[PDB]
């Protein structure tokens, strides 16, 4: 329905075709198809807020040219 | 000593060590704590207890170093209890912990409002994202807030300026990532560029020191400068420059486990030095010596992960 941008790990921007009703886990599955990163290892940041699983894109007011930032988890302890 | 258990929450400790030395963060926490006290909220209450605990330790460290070691071991259980309550999260990501703490404080401020803008004034900026269709050359703009800047560390010795250019310079999206232009009603190649409009007091650089082929950690750091200017990617000409004051590093060969350490700058004799926090150990360091340790030419074992720059 709308086409959003994702900035990948190397800074390169890819495009995704999504719905406002799309869940976050659905978007992570779409990113895995283009980047090869499992959804459990993905973190998506929109406007400074991490997107939590189970919510939809409409919950975060994500519009057409919205940009998601893709980062991983660097675990430590 | 008995403070050895500090290591387990090194993801939280590094973030709280950075926030303690941020300019205006502990003043903002006290202001919120005062408001909540006469309002009669646990995040603010436990943060103020932590700040007072560290303030007592810091004061003792300055005045009587011999009794600092005694007082640090006198009541270590008290310090460890407030960190268990303050933990917003296993081994975790330091940037994710910082995002949780700053989000919790922001929600408290918004609910208290209905001085209250601690997070927004300190860590929140505004981006202008431009897209230019290469067929019709029409410009579309998006405005998005940001709290930290995620830059790459390798191309797929490099400086931080190269990394920000990969973030904000004009990028051409082609091939499988063609932009859909509403004006053309067609898929077209486009150029995307990011610009900084509103500038927070503290600039956080999130270094993507990790890659995918399968996920691996990149151990080579960038050439981190002491001075940072964002005029190259700003909407308006600004003479404001930024100075490095805190670094969070990750030690480990993998992304699934490791250790977090934080280096902060004192802003007396200690003013102008760098404090290296390693679990229960604190070392005072010269600015010249710390910057050499950051050099990728020396192959550091601690990989810089978060850089913090304050407006000058
Ligand atoms: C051993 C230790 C480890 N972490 C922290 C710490 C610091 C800030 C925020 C939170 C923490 C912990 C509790 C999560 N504090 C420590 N020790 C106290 C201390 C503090 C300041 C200095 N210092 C020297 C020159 N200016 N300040 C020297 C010693
Ligand atoms: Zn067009």
């Amino acid at each position: 329905s709308m086409q959003i941008f994702v900035k990948t790990l190397t800074g390169k921007t890819i495009t995704l075709e999504v719905e406002p009703s799309d869940t976050i886990e659905n978007v992570k599955a779409k990113i895995q198809d283009k980047e090869g990163i499992p959804p459990d290892q993905q973190r998506l940041i929109f406007a400074g807020k991490q997107l939590e699983d189970g919510r939809t894109l409409s919950d975060y007011n994500i519009q057409k040219e919205s940009t998601l930032h893709l980062v991983l988890r660097l675990r430590g302890g | 000593v008995g403070l050895n258990n500090l290591g387990n929450t090194s993801y939280l400790n590094s973030i709280l060590q950075v926030l303690y030395f941020c300019p205006g963060f502990k003043s903002g926490v006290k202001h919120l704590f005062n408001i909540i006290s006469r309002k009669k909220y646990e995040l603010i209450c436990s943060l103020q207890s932590l700040i007072i605990s560290v303030e007592q330790l810091q004061a003792s460290f300055l005045l009587n170093p011999e009794k600092y070691t005694d007082e640090l071991a006198t009541q270590p259980r008290r310090l460890l209890n407030t960190l268990r309550e303050l933990n917003p999260m296993l081994q975790h990501d330091a940037q994710e912990v910082l995002q949780c703490i700053l989000g919790n404080i922001q929600e408290t401020c918004q609910l208290l409002k209905k001085g209250f803008e601690l997070v927004e004034k300190l860590f929140q900026g505004q981006l202008v994202l431009r897209t230019r269709c290469l067929e019709c050359e029409s410009l579309t703009e998006r405005r998005e807030d940001f709290q930290d800047i995620s830059v790459p560390v390798q191309e797929d010795m490099k400086t931080l300026r190269w990394a920000i250019s990969q973030f904000a310079s004009v990028e051409r999206i082609v091939g499988e990532d063609k932009y859909f232009c509403e004006n053309c009603h067609h898929y077209t190649e486009a150029e995307r560029s990011l610009l900084f409009d509103k500038m927070p007091e503290v600039i956080t650089i999130h270094l993507k020191c990790f890659a995918a082929s399968g996920l691996s950690k990149i151990n080579t750091p960038l050439l981190t400068p002491l001075k940072l200017s964002l005029e190259e990617w700003s909407t308006k000409p600004t003479n404001d420059s930024y100075g490095l004051f805190a670094v969070v590093m990750h030690s480990g060969i993998t992304i699934s486990s490791g250790h977090y350490t934080a280096s902060v700058k004192v802003t007396k004799e200690y003013e102008g030095k760098w404090l290296l926090f390693d679990d229960s150990e604190v070392k005072v360091t010269e600015e010249k010596d710390f910057l050499n340790s950051l050099s990728p030419s020396t192959s550091p074992t601690s990989t810089p992960y978060l850089l913090f720059y304050k407006k000058l």
